């Protein structure tokens, strides 16, 4: 194949550093970068290196350069939670009993489930209050 | 309004409505005509009307 | 079924043939949508519609009819029924609309309603009411304004802003009821203990973007601390109430201030200004040298004897009289005044008297060449493209200085190619205005010769 041209053939290819000014960007004055994205030949031809890759349309015209534009602990949750729980009776139920309209009551329970799930169980809204506080025992 | 079921996850992260929207066809029919007469005597009655600015 | 058709039209009616007590809420969006005024707020007063329809007092309604103004314009319609119930209003409106008339009217009339003891004031407690402008020639505009308006209503204005001999400013506020004047210039009058606002009970701020563009935004609030706080209305639900602030505004003297602000643009500044000044104001939005920027043109290309058919389908559409139509020759002008006549239309040919039925509706259609004084057109038709810009600017300056924008209809042929590329300038350079016939047309890529 023909020898791509070195960038000091051109010589002058001043290291810029500033990106873009005014809005316009700034080409580099260094031909690295095109000769990257395609080799020159000997004589100064532009053999591109095709670009074999999945297409992005927004990508490959950028709008023409765009316009460039605390946690409780785990015992504290519980024991809170089975304070606010009914006996006999579920997380879910619970928010279900106190959600036909004590409101206050309802979103801390609410609120409770919710950061109990970010702990890391799911199963939260399928517990009654026999096996948690079973769990608290075993944990306390 | 509308208020539709919804099935949603646990966190949040997604929420469906859980509904098919099923018409008795000769009343969805009757009700767009009715639509049609009162889309039609408002708009000869504004003559300059005010459409809404998107976004 | 023709007895149910006449009820069925007589319900839903136009307000151009009704009366004000059928007047129902929905005719009353209809106009207000048509006046191109929208109203933020609660409890909005309807708009004035007209004059006559007005409650405005008979001395204020004859020195209006003086004035010569037939109609108010839409900010002034729509401002004066929240100005008369002594209510903060923001005004959203350019240059040019009567926005000074809208903020004068409701001050001429509640100083003008006051009692002859009320109104007795042995000592000079200053104007009653301030007028802030941001530039020396919109202040004296506006003191021109009230100058003409309160002149017959024995008002006195006085103006202090810069460009005057300060002698002249001095001697003037010496004599003692409305002030107009720039904020560097009544800070430094307040300053000076020359002026004071013992009595003052309205307080106008017209370019509030334009002055806070010059920088006067801290002169402003300086300004406003010299005001009487005792003045200033509840910050409460009380103070978009319409019976109770119309409670206030038949108080008198005893009323509580009030505040109006006009401006085209709510910039941070802007907003923190309304929040200091105003107390439950309501907004109001609406909406020189010029015309192109600011008139709506509309360009048909075809050939020449196609003009005649284009003109008739035009104006089988409808129009708003009266309207004016623009032809190169006299001859072809009466040809054309000739033929709308043989149709069944109204046609002038063009001295005062053409101009007189055209204003009392007697003529519709207007026929002159490019060669006086008339009223403001809905529509300006272009039949003869005219031979220079300058000439087409000033045809479509007959829409009107300011107000409703208008449509300005030019006929393109192949003989006017020749001012292609300064009508499609002109076309681009107007945001009410839409035209890729002649934008992309080959003889308007580049300039004549």
């Amino acid at each position: 194949k023909y020898d791509i041209l070195a960038s000091e053939d051109v010589e002058g290819q001043e290291a810029a550093t500033l990106p873009s000014e005014g809005g316009v960007r700034i080409t580099p004055f260094n031909l690295q970068e095109e000769m990257e994205e395609g080799h020159f030949d000997a004589d100064g031809n532009y053999f591109l290196n095709r670009d074999a890759q999945i297409r992005d349309s927004w990508l490959d015209n950028i709008d023409w350069v765009k316009i460039r534009e605390t946690s409780m602990s785990a015992q504290a949750l519980l024991e809170g939670l089975l304070e606010l729980l009914l006996p006999r009776e579920t997380v879910a139920g619970a928010l279900r009993r106190l959600g036909a309209r004590s409101p206050q009551r309802l979103d801390r329970l609410s609120g409770l489930a919710d950061q109990m799930v970010a702990r890391g169980n799911l199963g939260v809204y399928q517990e009654t209050r026999e096996r948690l506080a079973m769990r608290l025992k075993g944990l306390g | 309004i509308r208020d539709v079921p919804v099935l949603y996850h646990i966190t949040g992260a997604i929420s469906f409505v859980n509904e098919i929207p099923w018409v008795i066809e000769p009343v969805y029919i009757s009700q767009w005509g009715s639509m049609w007469i009162m889309m039609r005597r408002e708009k000869r009655d504004r003559r300059h009307f005010k459409r809404m600015r998107f976004p | 079924l023709r007895k149910k058709e006449a009820k069925q039209r007589w319900d839903d009616r136009h307000w151009s043939q009704k009366k004000l007590d059928e007047m129902t809420d929905r005719d009353w969006r209809i106009f207000r949508e048509d006046y191109s005024i929208t109203t933020k707020g609660g409890k909005i007063p309807n708009p004035i519609r007209s004059w006559k329809d007005s409650s405005l007092p008979p001395h204020i309604l004859e020195v209006i009819d003086k004035c010569g103004y037939k109609e108010p314009t839409p900010i002034q319609r729509q401002a004066i029924p929240i100005g008369l119930q002594n209510r903060d209003i923001i005004g959203v409106a350019e240059t040019g609309s009567g926005k000074t008339a809208a903020f004068l009217i409701p001050l001429l009339v509640w100083i003008t309603t006051l009692p002859k003891i009320d109104r007795i004031e042995e000592s000079d407690q200053g104007p009653y009411a301030i007028i802030l402008a941001p530039t020396r020639e919109l202040a004296q505009q506006i003191e021109e304004e009230t100058i003409k308006f309160g002149k017959p209503l024995g008002i006195r204005t006085v103006a202090v802003i810069g460009g005057i001999s300060r002698e002249d400013q001095g001697f003037r506020l010496r004599m003692g009821e409305i002030v107009i004047a720039t904020p560097g210039r009544l800070i430094d009058v307040l300053e000076n203990r020359y002026l004071v606002l013992s009595r003052c009970t309205y307080v106008v701020l017209d370019e509030a973007d334009r002055m806070i563009d010059m920088g006067f935004e801290p002169d402003v609030q300086k300004i406003l601390e010299h005001m009487p706080v005792s003045n200033q209305k509840p910050d409460t639900d009380e103070a978009e109430d319409p019976e109770k602030m119309l409670a206030n505004f038949e108080s008198g003297k005893h009323k509580y201030r009030q505040t109006v602000m006009f401006t085209a643009t709510m910039p941070p500044a802007v907003e923190r200004l309304a929040r200091s000044y105003l107390r439950r104001p309501a907004v109001v939005y609406i909406g020189a040298g010029k015309p192109h920027e600011r008139v709506e043109q509309k360009v048909f290309l075809m050939s020449e004897s196609e003009k005649r058919k284009k003109l008739l389908a035009i104006l089988e559409q409808g129009f708003d009289p009266p309207i004016i139509i623009f032809v190169n020759q006299k001859k072809g002008c009466d040809v054309l005044a000739k033929s709308l006549e043989k149709m069944g239309y109204n046609a002038c040919t063009l001295r005062e008297f053409a101009l007189s039925n055209l204003k009392a509706g007697a003529k519709d259609i207007l026929v002159a060449t490019d060669v006086i004084d008339i009223q403001d057109v809905s529509m300006v038709v272009n039949y003869d493209m005219a031979k220079n810009i300058e000439d087409y600017i000033h045809r479509i300056g007959r829409t009107g200085r300011a107000g409703k924008s208008g449509v300005a209809i030019t006929f393109l042929t192949k003989e006017d190619s020749a001012v292609f590329y300064e009508l499609k300038q002109a076309i681009l350079e107007s945001p009410v205005s839409s035209p890729p016939e002649l934008a992309n047309h080959p003889d308007a890529q580049h300039k004549p010769g």
